[PDB]
């Protein structure tokens, strides 16, 4: 891809666990070590951004077909996607989302998604790039610097940066038991 | 007259230097609103369970 100024901190953050800074990425037959931690911190970020979150989850989202194809398309980018009540009914098949109750492929108005982007290392909080950097560099030291000790270190480390993150995500968007959900809201109406 | 005026003025509890009554409910308000507070929550308690 391109070089992006804090993706550079984060795969020299993951070498900060074993060995030495590297400069800049920006070659694909290249310093090895600093591709393949490039390439571990894309495979936690596309999963740390799979678990959902409530700044990740863009609701009410809609998704328009090709006019001349008829054929709305899944991508890689489309992470993972439910509809917006319940029994979600829509599934990739092919590359193109597709209906598992209407039993069809094509079709003719838009479609209303609860939808997870795939963003970058950057367009996330700090909180969840501390927690990325330390679990991309606990995989790091597990696969290529098998060490004991820094990984029992980078255990406990990982541990505390998901307490520290489920705490942000507890604190962006105060979720009330009793005046904010859809049950019990009507339930104290007077 | 003066003492056969038509228009009879009431007030519950007097004061002095005062021209109006207040309420006797007002003397028990306070209790009365802790006591609302206090039953509101447990209802709305109830519906969470």
């Amino acid at each position: 891809n391109v070089e992006t100024a804090a993706e550079l901190s984060a795969v020299n953050d993951i070498l900060a666990s074993i060995g030495e800074p590297p400069v800049s990425t920006l070659e694909g037959d290249a310093n090895a070590d600093a591709a393949n931690a490039r390439r571990i911190l894309n495979k936690i970020n596309r999963q740390i951004q799979s678990r959902g979150w409530t700044f990740n989850i863009e609701e009410g989202i809609t998704l328009l077909p090709d006019v001349y194809s008829n054929l709305i398309v899944y991508s890689d980018d489309y992470l993972s996607l439910m509809s917006t009540s319940g029994q979600s009914i829509y599934v990739n098949r092919g590359g193109y989302v597709y209906d598992r109750t209407s039993q069809s492929d094509r079709f003719d108005s838009g479609i209303t998604v609860n939808i997870i982007r795939l963003r970058d290392y950057d367009e996330m909080p700090e909180c969840f790039r501390y927690w990325i950097v330390t679990k991309a560099s606990r995989q790091f030291n597990n696969r290529f610097f098998g060490a004991p000790e820094v990984e029992g270190v980078l255990q406990e480390e990982e541990d505390e940066a998901r307490r520290l993150c489920m705490e942000y995500e507890m604190d962006y968007g105060g979720y009330n038991m009793l005046d904010g959900d859809a049950f019990t809201s009507g339930l104290l109406t007077r | 007259p003066k003492e056969a005026c038509p228009y009879i003025p009431i007030r519950m509890v007097r004061l002095d230097g005062e021209s109006y009554g207040r309420s006797y409910i007002e003397e028990y308000l306070g209790d009365l609103r802790s006591l609302e507070n206090l039953q509101e929550a447990i209802v709305k308690m109830s519906m969470i369970s």
